[PDB]
């Protein structure tokens, strides 16, 4: 138990929180970003449609999946801001 | 589709080629259509001072004379003379030209759309009587040409008769983002229903 | 060539370049023999006096003038019309420079530089002297305002029009009681706005993905 | 005589001329420079518009609408006088209004952003859970001592 508890942040870090400023600069790093995932699987998906998956990530940059990376780079912010939300509003109905 | 254009005969001002197009009189007759049409303000004002070859031209024939003449009037916020060149333009570069006469009626109803809408974008009010001296158009004369723009809304305004004012509510704020998204927003939806649906049944 | 060169900078809206070249204008028609270089000479000092006016430099218009030899050799109505338009621009009165345009009208008809600059001259004094009248207000009446800068009613209310197009103080002008507002509040939520760009590239991506699903039908 | 008179414009408070002049005109008239003359009589003159920036200052902190029919009788001015002083003084960047014509208002602040109010909003937050944690350690510590 002792070293499991390693916080003073067991109560004290859900109604805690950080400045509206730190989100707003979430959101919009976070919608600036998934434009640019969201062009380079445009010019990708003029293909997928050759011979060989394999050749196709090389030529027409399918590395790392760019399916992926904007479905990871969607589901960290989105997770995120419902967290960021749900600890706001739950401050203003309980404290007053 | 005039913003193709648009962008196309700006370049085609500073360097012609002239074999089996028209003369070239008429293509910066073209250009000044084309640029009142879909620029706004700003936009329309800093493409005819940075564009010597229409200035070093000066009027040349009547149909580029109206079309200049509207230019003038339209930036620089005289309303006086921005009537008379309206149905100066009419009469000599819609109807003699083979490709805008098709767009005779067209183009006057868009442009008086475009005049309304900067002047709005001035004021928070105008008095109906103060903005019929401004055309100098009389009072009755104005209610109608409003009243035909207003109800398809891209004039975004609304008259108080009894008060005799015309306001404004046209939103530029957030309100205003809200309105463009969310239209997106239903379109991207109901693209994915369709397409979704038929390849899950096959 | 020295002229032209002055006269060419002066539209390009600098007049730092332009003054220089019409130091050496002056000098090269004065030293020439006259029988009509004397002229000429005239034109050239006015235009040495216009560029300083420009440059927001009034005190230095005043300093090239001098009854030692400047005035004595060059004497015109439009070098009695410089110094008096350049210390109008320094009271920051408009009607000052209305009155000097008046009786000195042959300036700016004998010249073409000095009738140009003149309408930039009265129209940036015009928007900057405007913007501090109604900096600590908001619902100012338009009658209040007019006083205090000399210009008549119907003329404040023209200029702000193309002003508020500029957008370069906002605001909008009710004539329905006679007030400017003058709103001075931040545009655009930035957020909001990149949020239209990935929508608009989701818009067009999914006519792209159903391409690919031609191949199963 | 010397700490009283600065005494007053270091700390914030309301005061009116015709007190300042009553009160230190058959002192300070006995000490030369800025006082007596031809000359420094105007300099004298000076210190009116300056008391009255310092009222402007004083309210501009504590109200933040305040009527500007109001703002008239509190300085001792009338409207006209009152809008150059209000004018002047934005003008240096000490204090921000906005002035209504119709006299409804003068209100002194330059607007908040919403990210500016809502900051605010969280340092409340984050303290509150504080003040709460630190009375619970306090309270273990009196049952033993009762």
């Amino acid at each position: 138990k002792m070293l499991m508890n390693l916080h003073k942040e067991q109560w004290q870090s859900g109604l805690k929180m950080y400045d509206y400023e730190e989100k707003e600069e979430s959101n919009l790093a976070a919608t600036k970003s998934m434009v640019k995932i969201a062009e380079q699987y445009s010019k990708r998906i003029e293909e997928e449609k050759e011979l060989t998956e394999e050749e196709l990530k090389t030529r027409y940059v399918g590395r790392q999946d760019p399916k992926k990376h904007l479905s990871e780079t969607a589901d960290e912010t989105l997770e995120n801001n419902i967290v960021s939300v749900l600890t706001a509003g739950v401050n203003s109905v309980a404290i007053k | 589709n005039f913003k193709e254009a648009a962008k196309l005969l700006v370049d085609s001002l500073a360097t012609f080629t002239s074999i089996e197009l028209t003369s070239y009189e008429s293509i910066a007759t073209y250009a000044s259509v084309t640029g009142l049409f879909t620029l706004e303000r700003t936009d329309l004002k800093s493409k005819v001072i940075d564009s010597p070859e229409l200035l070093s031209l000066i009027s040349t024939t009547a149909a580029l004379q109206s079309i200049s003449s509207l230019t003038i009037s339209l930036y620089a916020s005289d309303y006086a003379s921005y009537f008379p060149y309206l149905l100066e333009t009419y009469a000599n570069v819609l109807i003699p030209c083979k490709y805008l006469n098709r767009h005779a009626d067209f183009f006057v109803r868009e442009m008086r759309r475009k005049v309304y809408a900067q002047l709005l974008e001035s004021y928070k009010t105008l008095s109906l009587k103060s903005m019929a001296s401004a055309f100098g158009v009389s009072v009755a004369f104005l209610d109608n040409d409003l009243g035909k723009f207003i109800p398809n809304k891209q004039l975004n305004c609304v008259i108080d008769r009894v008060n005799g004012i015309v306001e404004t509510n046209r939103p530029d704020n957030k309100n205003a983002q809200y309105h463009l998204l969310v239209k997106q927003g239903d379109g991207l939806l109901t693209k994915l229903q369709k397409y979704g649906a038929a390849v899950r049944l096959t | 060539l020295d002229l032209m060169s002055g006269i060419l900078h002066c539209e390009d809206k600098d007049y730092k370049t332009a003054f220089s070249y019409f130091f050496e204008s002056f000098e090269s028609y004065h030293n020439l023999t006259t029988h009509n270089s004397y002229e000429k000479a005239c034109q050239v000092l006015k235009y040495m006096l216009l560029s300083k006016i420009m440059l927001n430099l009034i005190d230095d218009v005043k300093n090239i003038l001098n009854a030692k030899y400047t005035k004595e050799t060059y004497q015109s109505r439009g070098i009695d019309a410089m110094k008096a338009v350049a210390e109008a621009y320094n009271n920051r009165s408009l009607l000052d420079f209305n009155t000097a345009l008046k009786q000195y009208e042959k300036e700016l008809m004998g010249d073409e530089l000095t009738r140009s600059h003149f309408n930039a001259l009265y129209d940036t004094l015009l928007e900057s002297n405007l913007c501090k009248i109604i900096e600590p207000f908001e619902c100012v009446e338009i009658s209040h305002i007019s006083k205090i800068i000399g210009l008549d009613t119907q003329q404040v209310e023209g200029k702000l029009s193309q002003m508020i197009l500029d957008k370069i103080f906002y605001g909008v002008l009710d004539q329905g009681n006679g007030w400017l507002y003058v709103y001075e509040t931040p545009n655009q939520d930035a957020t909001y706005d990149s949020a239209l760009e990935l929508v608009g590239q989701l818009n067009k991506v999914v006519d792209q993905l159903f391409e690919k699903a031609s191949v199963l039908y | 005589s010397q700490e009283s008179l600065v005494k007053l414009f270091t700390t914030n408070e309301l005061m009116r001329w015709p007190i300042v002049q009553k009160t230190y005109e058959p002192v300070l008239n006995e000490d030369d420079l800025a006082f007596g003359g031809e000359a420094n009589k105007h300099h004298w003159e000076d210190l009116q518009k300056r008391v009255i920036e310092h009222n402007l200052r004083v309210i501009s902190e504590y109200y933040s609408r305040i009527t500007l029919l109001r703002l008239n009788e509190l300085l001792d001015l009338t409207e006209s006088q009152t809008e150059t002083y209000i004018s002047d003084l934005v003008n240096q960047g000490i204090i921000y209004a906005k002035v209504n014509r119709p006299a409804k208002i003068v209100n002194f602040e330059k607007p908040k952003n919403s990210s500016q109010l809502l900051n605010e909003w969280s340092h409340n937050v984050d303290e509150l859970l504080e003040h709460i944690e630190t009375i619970g350690h306090l309270i273990t510590k009196e049952e033993i001592m009762h």
